[PDB]
Order: C-alpha cells, then structure tokens, then sequence
RNA sequence: UAGCGGCGAGCGAACGGGGAGCAGCCCAGAGCCUGAAUCAGUGUGUGUGUUAGUGGAAGCGUCUGGAAAGGCGCGCGAUACAGGGUGACAGCCCCGUACACAAAAAUGCACAUGCUGUGAGCUCGAUGAGUAGGGCGGGACACGUGGUAUCCUGUCUGAAUAUGGGGGGACCAUCCUCCAAGGCUAAAUACUCCUGACUGACCGAUAGUGAACCAGUACCGUGAGGGAAAGGCGAAAAGAACCCCGGCGAGGGGAGUGAAAAAGAACCUGAAACCGUGUACGUACAAGCAGUGGGAGCACGCUUAGGCGUGUGACUGCGUACCUUUUGUAUAAUGGGUCAGCGACUUAUAUUCUGUAGCAAGGUUAACCGAAUAGGGGAGCCGAAGGGAAACCGAGUCUUAACU
C-alpha cells in the first residue's frame, strides 16, 4: 500500500498561495514564505478586530470634542452633562450626529449644560 | 446484513497513534518523548531494574531458600473434582485419566475446596482434617 | 521471543495471594556481634516489598 | 421453530438456538474480518538499507567538504536508498475462538430467515451437467442471486453453477460466514438444514 | 522452568507428554546345503510422466462517435464469464479458457523380465586393547571446577574378558538397566543457480532489481573495486507530397494527414519554482518583517440608482520572519537560495493493562490430522488455594516451647 502525496500536498500549497495573494515578492510566489506571511496576516487580523473598536471609539471622541468645543463645553464635562440628563445615546451615534445635524448636537449640548447648572 | 452494513462495537477498533505527524495531533515533533536525554533516542532507555547505578533492589536484598524437586510431582485435588472421575473412585491413576492432576504426579491431597455430593471412595490420597469431614458427609470412604 | 526473567530477581521474590512480593531482610548474613538481638530478631521474619519498588520488581519478573 | 418449505407446502422442526437467536452484529463483524483477512495471501517485500545493492563506502568525508555527513549511499534518506520499515511476508490470519465462530453462523443463519432470505426445500438438483438446465430452474424459482447448500456435494449441480456468477453450490459441511452473507437468498435442503443444525449443536 | 552465572550482564536444558515419519542389517568364520532373499550396473516389455502438438461452443439490429466492446432492443453458448488483444469497457470478432486428445525420437520413474557380479537359510562357533580406566593441560556438555557425574584428547600411563564390563550427575552398597573400543541403512528435515504452471489488500519509472531502455554498460580507479542517467506521438506513420523566408542551414509560415497537430518526433497529461509580452491601478519629498485595521481616488461589473462585487491602494493606527535551542532570541545564536518528488516511532514474538466480543468455575487449544478459514486434535497453558526455605499442613498456614 504505497501512497504517493502529490496531490494532497499540492491542494495545500496551493490553498495557502491563494491566501497570499497580493502580497510582494516571495511572499505571493514561494511557499515557504507566502505560509509565514499568511498567518502573520491571521496574527494582526484577530489582534486587530480588537483594536478597531478602540480606534473608532477614539475617533468618535475626539469629534464630539470637537463639536461640543463649538459650543462651548468640553468633551469631559458634554458626557457628563448626559449622563446626568438621562440621554444615553452612544458616542458612534454622537460623532454622527457632531457631523450631519449641527443643530441637533447643539441641543444635545443644552441639554447637557442643564443638568450640570 | 449485508457485506457492507457490518460494523465493529463501539469501542472495539481504538486507533493507534501516529507520531510526529504535526501540532494539530499533539504528537508532533518530539512525538512524546520530550526533550533530549537518553530516554529520547531511538534505542535508548535502562534495562529492567536499573536504578541509575545505586545497587538495586533486586541486588540489595538477599537470596534465599532451596527449590523442592517434590512439590512439581505433588498436587491438590478439590473436592469438586472428586466427581469428575469415571467410577466413583478416586487414586492416582483415576485423577490422572480424568485430567485433574499431571501424569507425573506421584502424590496427592485432596483438600477442602469447592463440595463432594456423591459417595467416593478416595484411596492412596492424603486427605485433610476438612475434607475428610465432607467426603464422609457425603457418604463416601477414604482409604490408604 | 519469549521475554527472559531476571534471574537474581526470581532468587529473592516470591509472589504472594494478592500479588505483592515478599523478600527476605537486609544486614543479617555477617557482622552481627555488635547487632543487637532485638534488631536481629525483627530481621528473621520475611517482608513485603514497598509500593515504590513494585513496578521494579514486576519489571524483573514477567512470569511471577 | 419451523421453517415452512417453499413448495412442499410442508415444515420443518429446527432448533431456535441456531435459526431464532438475535443477531450479534459484533460477533458476526468480528468473524467476517478475520475470514477476509484469511484469505490474504501477505506475499511482498521491499529492501531494507542492508538488501539494497551497494557497498559500504562513506561517500564522503565526514568533515570539512561542507555536505551533511553521509554515512550510507543506501540511508533511507537518500533516493536509491533502503525502504526504512521496508515490508516482509507476513500472515495475517486471525484465531477465531470455535464457539464465536459457530456462534457467528447462528447469528447469520436466525437474520436470513428474519429477513426472508433462507429457503428450504426437499430437494435441489439437475439433470445434467448443463448450465443451461441450473439457470431455467432458477428462473422458474424466481431466484438469481443464489447461494445453493445441499446435503451431500452434488457434482452435476456444482458443474452446472460454475459459471453462474451471481451463484454459488456448496455442501452443508463446507459453508462459511461471508457466502452465507454475499448472496441476496439462500437456498438449503431439508438434510442440509439437518446437517447444519448437528453442526451448530 | 531446573540450573549456569564478576549468581552481574546474560546463558538456558532434560525427564515426561502430543505429533511427522518409521526399517532394519552386515563383518570380526568355518561347515552344510549351495547361485536360494537383497542391491547395483544393464538389455527387453508393458505402464506412465517430460521434451513438439490437435480439436475446442455461442450476435445481430439501432444510437452516439473518427472508431463501439458503450447506451437501447431482441437473441444465443456456458463442465468454457481465468486472462489477454482488437480504433472507448467484448461470454458469443481474435488468441484462449472448461473439456477431450496426441509422439517418429530421446529421457525420468515405476511393476515385469534376461544378464555379468553380489550372496540366501541352516548348524556349531567367534564377540572390536594401547582400548576402558587414571595423572597433567585444554576443549565439549544449558552446567564458567564447582561437591561435578558424562563426552573428546595434546601429553604420560593402562585393565577386566559374561563367574566380565558401562551407566543410573561427587562417592559407596543394594537393585534396575545396557553391552563401548567394526561397519551400513530409506522416510519424516534443510535449500533454490535453474525449468514449467499458477497466485498476490506487493511496486508502477526519484518506486520496483544497480539495470522496464544494448547496465554491471557509460564513467572513475594502477588495482581489488566502485558504478549512473535514461520509459509513453498516434488507433494506424496516415512520421507532414507541394509552395514560401533562410546559408541546397538552424528555425519558421502555409498546405495536407489525422477525431485531434489545444498529438510534429525535445511529441499523452503538462503542476511549481523561474523568465517574458499586454492591459488596469499605484509609484520619483520618501525611511524599517512589507502585512493588518481604517481609507480616498481610479478602473471594471452591479443593481437599473441606493453611499454594493472585483482589481488597485494615496493617506493613516498598530506591527522586529519561521524553525531550533534556551532562564531568556528581532536577535549580530542554529538551520533553510527557491520549487517539485522522496525523507523518520515500524515489524515479529513474548508480557501486562484498557476498550470490545465469546464462553464462564471454567476458558482455550499447539504441533498435527483434514472432509482444509469447517471439523478433528485438550499434549499443554491460565484460573477456581494458600501458607511455609522445605518436609508438610491446608481455609488456613507460618512464626515460637506456646502466643495474650
Ligand atoms: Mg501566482
Ligand atoms: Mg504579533
Ligand atoms: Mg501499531
Ligand atoms: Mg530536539
Ligand atoms: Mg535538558
Ligand atoms: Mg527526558
Ligand atoms: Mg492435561
Ligand atoms: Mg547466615
Ligand atoms: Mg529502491
Ligand atoms: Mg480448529
Ligand atoms: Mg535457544
Ligand atoms: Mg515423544
Ligand atoms: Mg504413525
Ligand atoms: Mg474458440
Ligand atoms: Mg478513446
Ligand atoms: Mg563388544
Ligand atoms: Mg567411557
Ligand atoms: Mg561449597
Ligand atoms: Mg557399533
Ligand atoms: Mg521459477
Ligand atoms: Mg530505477
Ligand atoms: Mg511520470
Ligand atoms: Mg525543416
Ligand atoms: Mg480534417
Ligand atoms: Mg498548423
Ligand atoms: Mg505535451
Ligand atoms: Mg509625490
Ligand atoms: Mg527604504
Ligand atoms: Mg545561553
Ligand atoms: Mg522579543
Ligand atoms: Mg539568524
Ligand atoms: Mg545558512
Ligand atoms: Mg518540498
């Protein structure tokens, strides 16, 4: 019962290649590398769907700093004038809010500003 | 039933393990031998009883007694066997076609184990205190 | 082939009804004037080898 | 239990034991594996680094060339090389312990009828040694897939079914556990159900 | 196992039991009867093997296709459906196969018979001496000089004679058993350069022989010796007439053959590394494992819009490869130029445990027989009894004079 691996091994080269492609140099070409750079590729994906929540989130911040200077209350202080009113709406719906309805957001910041006089 | 709708019992076809065939299989690699040393090599390991050079057990302790060249042509016969025999009588010779004792057997006891419940005649046996009581329960006779 | 017993092994063990092994004692075959007779006395009786030195003994004796 | 007779509209008494026991599908598995590896023949070797022609000349130095040290133009390493587990005859039949053999039959013999597959009958024969006459039988029985058991070897019927593929002849004493299996009805005369029935005490 | 054993590592019987096979003779001598059984060499006969061979059943229509053995329809042979070949997969086209047959000649083996030679049965004898034994040194016996029997003998010695002698594991007695120092003998047993037939959960061109091929070659070496690489057009060569560029080239473009030249001789399939031509997008103010997360713009498809697929990726957050070895490696420690193919926990027998199955105080047979994976074979082995060094006692036993 000899068993010859050309076409096992060839489908996993070739499952592996096609992950890397676009990737310069040996890296889309030669196995050995492509299969080093495809998990790196994995490595920085799983640590970066955690990291994209904090860049966001430090996104919509600082726009809602931003927006709430333009009325003349700092982001620390518009947060806390919220919570103290009650309003829960998040900062992804805040910063939206910061950049299509300015006049809305000023509202947000009056309604802030009450609860904190 | 059919050639092809037999299958073994659950259980009874355990598969074998197949070293450093990768990290998924855990056996990977070093294929559980961990790492270097003697114990890692291929041929390598201690003999039986080897100790690492302290005197061994085995070396440590001392020999004794003598072996019996009578206990081998010496056996025991239960009571459960003294019916066994073709004829309802039992001597060496009896024991021996029956197949209770081995053809070189010179001498024999019949012991207290298991029960007698028909009458036998039991003849050039020794016999014990206990079985001699159930022997002659049971109707039978012992004899030199 | 069949697997040979340690035969030194089998001159100092002997397999008793529930499987263990007794042996006989260490420091009574010579210098025993300056034993003491109580210390001698506990040496006579055979003893049972210890859980540590079974699978040793076991090793030796695969037809014990 | 009674096996009613296909056209003698007659029955006949066998032992529950043999043809009404259930069925042991671990016991019958555990017998037709060892009778398919019985039938191995285990014949084949390959060349271990020692049978591979060749001396054993160092190819190399063992320092300073810059190469890996070699030791054996025949490692199994090396193209051309010894197989490094290579194969020798081997036999690989099995023990089946008696009782579980006959055990297994028992077991075979009590699902056919289960499942419709036995057929008894007085008797099972032909003419002439002729193909032609064991086919048109056959056919007028409604069977095709067949495997025949009769009492004694019968040497015109076994002549006649040698070239039927889907069929099979075979007197009560040389049966075995895969024919009984392989074949979609098996037929017995009454003397071959007698005969089995001794066998399987 | 009993034993041997720096009683270490190891070495490892025999008695007895089950089987295969079975076969018993001659000389050490003269007489009487005498060619009387036997063997061999060898003529002849028949028998029968081998070395060439002979016969050997039964299919046609239709569809697809370059081609039919394939599909579909309806037939037929089969003691032959083992296998192979044929333009794709054939019981019925071909070769075979089942079965039935055959030798002028040489040869094997067998019974029969002639022959040269060998001697049969009978009576009365005879009964293996530098031998057995022994001292010394070694060797062989499972046995290593041990308390060491038995065997062989290099050296020195040296008996008895059936009223005798050997052995029974130091040695002695008793008893039992056998008869050395002369020889022959078939079967059961071991093997395969070779011949024929058949088979394989063996390989299928880096495998299987070193060798599928003009290989023990080419090649290397003074020599012994070492020792490769290297299979595939197509069904059929129908292997490309003829024309054109070119050196009466290499190479190519047409034509033609073919089902196909997306088979053109470097010829089935035709992967990967590696190198090009073409298009889309990016790229000449920009610093690092080259990706990943966010993301404009362009190109290309959508959906008929919907702020979606695909490719690209300005700009931006994060971010020092893998293996190995280590307390610890981006490490300026190891290993890898890349790809493809190969490359490392197996196998046999013992042993124990787990899982599973059978039977259960029983379970199971081995060699072998065989009606051959059945059935026979229970010789054995493990288990239902232990304790004691042992004798021995025994559900107890040992310890001790005896155990609270
Ligand atoms: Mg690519
Ligand atoms: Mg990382
Ligand atoms: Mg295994
Ligand atoms: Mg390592
Ligand atoms: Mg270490
Ligand atoms: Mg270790
Ligand atoms: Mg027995
Ligand atoms: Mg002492
Ligand atoms: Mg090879
Ligand atoms: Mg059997
Ligand atoms: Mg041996
Ligand atoms: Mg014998
Ligand atoms: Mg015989
Ligand atoms: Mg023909
Ligand atoms: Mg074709
Ligand atoms: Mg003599
Ligand atoms: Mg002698
Ligand atoms: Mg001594
Ligand atoms: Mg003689
Ligand atoms: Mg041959
Ligand atoms: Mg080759
Ligand atoms: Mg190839
Ligand atoms: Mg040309
Ligand atoms: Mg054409
Ligand atoms: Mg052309
Ligand atoms: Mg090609
Ligand atoms: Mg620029
Ligand atoms: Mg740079
Ligand atoms: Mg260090
Ligand atoms: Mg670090
Ligand atoms: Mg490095
Ligand atoms: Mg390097
Ligand atoms: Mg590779």
């Amino acid at each position: 019962a000899r068993v010859k691996r050309g076409v096992i091994a060839r489908a996993r080269h070739k499952k592996i290649l096609k992950q890397a492609k676009g990737y310069y140099g040996a890296r889309s070409r030669v196995y050995r590398v492509a299969f080093q750079a495809v998990i790196k590729a994995g490595q920085y994906a799983y640590r970066d769907r955690r990291q994209r929540k904090r860049q966001f989130r430090q996104l919509w911040i600082a726009r809602i700093n931003a927006a709430a200077r333009q009325n003349g209350i700092s982001y620390s202080k518009f947060i806390n004038g919220l919570k103290k009113a009650s309003v829960e709406i998040d900062r992804k719906i805040l910063a939206d809010i910061a950049v299509f309805d300015k006049v809305a957001f000023t509202a947000l910041v009056e309604k802030a500003k009450a609860a904190l006089a | 039933m059919r050639l092809n709708t037999l299958s073994p019992a659950e259980g009874s076809k355990k598969a074998g393990k197949r070293l450093g065939r990768g990290i998924g299989s855990g056996l990977g690699k070093t294929g559980g031998r961990g790492h270097k040393g003697q114990k890692s090599r291929s041929g390598g390991g201690v003999r039986r009883g080897f100790e690492g050079g302290q005197m061994p057990l085995y070396r440590r302790l001392p020999k004794f007694g003598f072996t019996s060249r009578k206990a081998a042509i010496t056996a025991e016969i239960r009571l459960s066997d003294l019916a066994k025999v073709e004829g309802g009588v039992v001597d060496l010779n009896t024991l021996k076609a029956a197949n209770i004792i081995g053809i070189q057997i010179e001498f024999a006891k019949v012991i207290l184990a298991g029960e007698v419940t028909t009458p036998v005649t039991v003849r050039g046996l020794r016999v014990t205190k206990g079985a001699r009581a159930a022997i002659e329960a049971a109707g039978g006779k012992i004899e030199e | 082939p069949k697997i040979k017993t340690v035969r030194g092994a089998a001159k100092r063990f002997k397999k008793t009804g529930k499987g263990g092994f007794k042996h006989k004692h260490a420091n009574l075959r010579h210098i025993l004037t300056k034993k003491a007779t109580k210390r001698k006395r506990h040496l006579r009786p055979k003893a049972m080898v210890s859980k540590g030195d079974l699978g040793l003994v076991i090793a030796c004796l695969p037809y014990a | 239990m009674e096996l009613v007779l296909k056209d003698a509209q007659s029955a006949l008494t066998v032992s529950e034991t043999t043809f009404g026991r259930d069925f042991n599908e671990a016991l019958v598995h555990q017998v037709v594996v060892a009778y398919a590896a019985g039938a191995r023949q285990g014949t084949r070797a390959q060349k271990t680094r020692a049978e591979v022609t060749g001396s054993g000349k160092k190819p190399w130095r063992q320092k300073g060339t810059g190469r890996a040290r070699s030791g054996s133009i025949k490692s199994p390493i090396w193209r051309s090389g010894g197989v490094t587990f290579a194969a020798r005859p081997q036999d690989h039949s099995q023990k089946v312990n008696k009782k579980m053999y006959r055990g297994a039959l028992k077991s075979i013999l009590s699902e056919l009828v289960r499942q419709d597959r036995l057929i008894v009958v007085e008797k099972f024969s032909v003419e002439a040694p002729k193909t032609k006459l064991l086919a048109q039988k056959l056919k007028d029985m409604a069977l095709e897939d067949v495997l025949i058991i009769t009492g004694e070897l019968d040497e015109n019927l076994f002549l006649a079914a040698r070239n039927l593929h889907k069929v099979d002849v075979r007197d009560a004493t040389g049966i075995d556990p895969v024919s009984l299996i392989a074949f979609d009805k098996v037929v017995m005369t009454a003397d071959a159900v007698k005969q089995v029935e001794e066998m399987l005490a």
